[PDB]
């Protein structure tokens, strides 16, 4: 076998300039020949686990549905090294262009996040690590670029066009097509170009797949629904995965509402979007009536996309897989909440997840439930974030 | 199949001369102006023209080309209106090979065909998505030889003899070769001349005369130039009578190296 | 049985006032019935375990000391819940502060990490927390107030005397005077009066518990060393404690040696301190020839404390713990080392420990070796630390 | 045993009155004008001194007499100094008891021999270590009974009747209660008679004269102001001459409610 389906159900695909198919052909190959190396899986396991702290922890929550029957559990991604799920698929990647014998990874960042992540993975694994950042980006996240630097990563600022992540991808993406003889570029969550959403999702799979024997274990039965948010997929398929042949398992993803879906600054397109062509994939868009996509907007930067994977839209067109959305208001809230109830500072990412959650233990308070929340990073980084939309309305 | 480059590369070889064709993006750096630029491209020389429809995220093209989708974005312009300048040119300028450069999802949305048969209307000979390699292009392709337009691809000096040969037999109007003048130029050429590939043509990196005159030799049917004709309209943004008169001068010059 | 040892060889024992003998006596009764309890013994692992993330992992680095033959290994503290060791111990007196019938918990801090600490610990375990702070330290401290704030705990600013960290050991322990029938408080460190000392050690146990079986399950040999950082001594005695019956381990505190010992800007009293009383212990003093106790420094804020548990000091005169020093520039140097060979952002305290490990490495690189680093804690919180004094010489 | 102590006690029960005991931290705000407090203290009524000597962390006391310890080791007091100001005021009272309210530190440092023989060398009658429980006093107990300093100890109302009983039998010179007057305070005193402890004394919270009547009503042989007397010094530091009357005022009418 030298080919992997690239589509589900016509969603996704490989809609790139043709100077990049060698590139993504290259990649496919050694990836299906990596998934066969019983010492890349080896290697790959004392990296998640001597390394990146696998498994993480499943905490059932005490006091923020207490007022329900609802028995709410939280996968413990923000105990992982990183403070994010993105360190996962990072290692893989970066492990994998290992063995492709190359010593340089581009990369690209809007917040810092996966910049950061790249970066703690190419200085362990001896790689070369160039991110490119939009000049504003630059400006907004001095934390951010310090933390890239001191692990040995080349912070390049596009200061083209936008000079932001749109830009940013531009500059990698072409970076790639000049130098993907010697460099990989490690896209950052479950979309783009076959076969980055497949890629992403088997080096995220560990997520759903240690829920699952840990609430066998824990709880004895399976959960009634696990909940994630989705920005790019990225968190959200790497829980799915493993629960999708458990055909009484409800799986719900909660893309951002931003400030109303009514108002239209929000990143929900896979509910309100026209199905498209865009970073070279056939996925859901955010786009106006001519085919120009639309700016995407959401309280927290990692689910600022105006897209998604393919396999959610997928996952939706079938039946499989529910959508939902939850507004800046409603992350706040469920923020502030887990603060106070718990002890747990969530991602406001994540925040997205667990609001949606809490609605489906408030409404029906007296209703025996069993939910999951992919707690898919820690909320330090939005401290200041939080703070200041507070001051902003009255605290 | 004979289409307007038929005629073109026929009559130029028949005047042993090389093609050149500048890339412009329509709508840049707006509507009324942009039509000005297109006419004064034609009647400063051009032997074909190569124009880009405005997109919001191309991904493909470099900083040059960048800051000219936006420049025309900025301003409003809408397929309809790419339309109405490609439709006032060709009724000017009849039997005048015209090609457009496109992003996908232009094409997509509101209907592959749909759009299609807007830029047959509109006079328009040729068309290159950016973003749709040739192992995916058969719903594109099939719709393209119902129309009647010729569908053009990038040819890259680094992809299969598999992928090159398909490049060859699904093209049409010509072949947009990714290959550098100064594995190698030449060698490209080879296995496009065995395979029966369309008249080839060199774009990446033509920006000087010397450019267009080395690649003529070395057999190629044309040149284009993307960022250099580009470039003159975002370096005289605010000097309407400039801009026209170092574009018309631009063109002179670029086409006189494409002689013997 | 109803009393245990208060003393460690004539260091240590119950300085207080009279006043505060009774909650002395009260919690030293309520710790025994603890730890026989085995229905605490099991809340307490399922909390460090299913909440806080033990057991946590054992690193082997890769590339920091791989000119040498030494065998580097790291206990990922970093990677616990809080980013820092101090989540143990705080989760232990909480849970047994709440089963004294107790709902209101005292605390102090300075820089935030113990008070953010036992915030998250009160947040979760829902008992009334306030943690005292000096109005200087409120003010360069605006974060971890907010965090702290986030999840429902009182900052009370003390403006008296200092306005600093010792104004609010002052207030926490004249409210505790007053409370102690209500209130307990939650000592930060394995200093101060019994039984303080014993109590810390006995919930920070287990990072030496695991790191000698993962040791045995990952090496096979027990480590030939265990080095962590002496602030108060609370991280440190959390390694050493299981391994001090194991006579062929040696166990390495390292204090920090400031801007130079020779300066008298430093925090090492084990080896540079006279003893004395103070704190409610007798301990080894940072102290002038007249009884005044000295002012400490070091880059990090974790270990500016003029004395010592009193265990440690008692470990030094026995001969089974060596004691050694390392000044900010060592620290920052073995920082900025495992940002770039790891991908790992360690806390200022903890590359204290590092940084002499990385001395007994690079001083005999052909000596075959096995050394276990305590990584007390992450880094993020030292980001802008490290940044200004980087940029304060030439980064 | 008879110390200066007893030698008041009872020719304060013959005259029937109760005993006011000023608190003033030695060196404070420096060493000139401390000695003036302390001469003003004396002339203006004290039956009884209770000094402090400064220490850097004084874990026990409250804001008041916390900042009084920063005025003083400001200014370069040492133990030294206050044995110096010690040995002036009793060269010039003779017989007048004087007590020191001591963290353990400054006597463990230099020795405890070393440091309690310099107390009597200055003609100190008692000391009372604020950060040394009964139940720990050994060390420091015995070498007083060697020396010929009283041992002081406070007691609280909410200890053990065994520790409360360890307190009576321990004690010496008198008892310092932390009792308020506005467990209960009779049921304390109760205790520490039949253990026949020595004498009482009421500390906490005495501020204005009428605490310090109702302090020797309900059965208490005085009072100690440590707060009030330390607040007269702070809100006076500009003014020497304004400080010296507000203190002699202070003492005045705060000894006249120890009468009847
Ligand atoms: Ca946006
Ligand atoms: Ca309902
Ligand atoms: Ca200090
Ligand atoms: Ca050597």
């Amino acid at each position: 076998m030298s080919k992997l389906n690239a589509y589900f159900g016509e969603y996704g695909g490989q809609f790139v300039p043709q100077i990049l198919v060698p590139a993504l052909d290259q990649l496919e190959q050694e990836f299906i020949k990596a998934q066969a190396d019983e010492s890349f899986k080896q290697e790959f396991k004392e990296l998640l686990q001597e390394y990146a702290g696998r498994p993480t922890a499943l905490t059932k929550t005490r006091n923020i549905v207490k007022n329900t029957r609802t028995k709410l559990y939280l996968k413990r991604e923000d105990l992982l090294h990183g403070g994010a799920h993105k360190t996962n698929q990072v290692l893989g990647q970066a492990l994998l262009a290992k063995r492709m014998g190359k010593k340089e990874i581009i990369a690209e960042t809007g917040a810092g996040q996966h910049g950061v992540a790249t970066a703690l993975a190419c200085a362990l694994l001896d790689l070369k690590c160039r991110v490119y950042m939009g000049a504003k980006d630059v400006e907004r996240q001095s934390p951010n670029v310090f933390r890239m630097k001191l692990m040995g990563a080349e912070v390049i600022p596009v200061h083209s066009g936008s000079a932001t992540l749109k830009d940013a991808c531009n500059e990698a993406l072409r970076d790639w097509s000049a130098n993907y003889s010697k460099a990989h570029y490690l896209l950052g969550t479950a979309a783009g170009p076959h076969p980055f959403p497949t890629i992403v999702r088997e080096f995220q799979r560990m997520i759903g797949e240690e829920t699952k024997q840990q609430m066998l274990a824990k709880e004895g039965r399976l959960p009634d629904a696990v909940i994630a948010c989705v920005g790019g997929g990225s968190n959200a398929i790497g829980m799915f995965a493993d629960f999708i042949d458990e055909k009484n398992v409800k799986l719900i993803g909660v893309e951002p509402a931003g400030k109303g879906i009514e108002t239209g600054e929000h990143g929900a397109p896979l509910k309100h979007g026209k199905t498209g062509i865009f970073f070279g994939m056939k996925a859901p868009l955010m786009q106006n009536s001519d085919g120009q996509i639309e700016e995407s907007y959401s309280i927290s930067a990692g689910l600022d996309f105006p897209s998604v994977g393919p396999q959610h839209a997928h996952l939706l067109a079938i039946g499989r897989a529910k959508y939902a959305s939850a507004t800046d208001d409603e992350a706040l809230d469920a923020f502030k909440l887990l603060c106070k109830k718990e002890g747990i500072i969530p991602a406001l990412e994540s925040s997205h997840a667990l609001a949606h959650a809490l609605k489906l233990a408030y409404e029906d308070p007296n209703k025996e439930q069993l939910l999951v929340v992919n707690l898919s990073g820690r909320g330090d980084k939005d401290i200041f974030t939080v703070h200041d939309i507070l001051k902003e309305k009255g605290e | 199949m004979t289409n307007r480059y038929t005629t073109l590369f026929a009559n130029l070889e028949k005047r042993n001369e090389g093609a050149f064709i500048p890339f412009v993006t329509i709508g840049d750096p707006n509507k009324a102006l942009s039509f000005e630029i297109i006419d004064t491209l034609v009647s400063s020389g051009a032997d074909a023209l190569e124009l880009g429809i405005p997109f919001s995220d191309p991904l493909a093209d470099g900083p040059t080309i960048q800051e000219a989708n936006i420049r025309a974005l900025e301003s409003g312009i809408t397929p309809k209106d790419c339309f109405d300048i490609l439709t006032k040119i060709r009724a000017k300028y009849p039997h005048i090979p015209i090609g457009l450069l496109l992003y996908a999802n232009l094409v997509y949305a509101n209907g592959i065909e749909n759009f299609y048969q807007k830029c047959l209307d509109a006079g328009v000979d040729s068309i290159l998505i950016a973003d749709v390699p040739a192992h995916e292009s058969k719903e594109f392709r099939d719709i393209a030889k119902k129309v009647g337009i010729a569908q053009i691809f990038i040819a890259p000096p680094d992809a299969s003899e598999s992928t090159l040969k398909q490049i060859s037999e699904l093209g049409s109007g010509y072949t947009y070769l990714l290959s550098r003048v100064g594995m190698p130029v030449e060698d490209v050429l080879t296995k496009l001349r065995e395979y029966n590939a369309p008249k080839p043509v060199l774009g990446f990196g033509i920006s000087k005369p010397e450019q267009v005159q080395q690649a003529i030799k070395a057999g190629a049917a044309g040149a284009i130039s993307g960022s250099a004709t580009v470039k003159i309209i975002q370096n005289n943004i605010s000097n309407k009578q400039k801009m026209l008169n170092e574009l018309t001068y631009f063109v002179k010059e670029m086409k006189a190296a494409t002689l013997n």
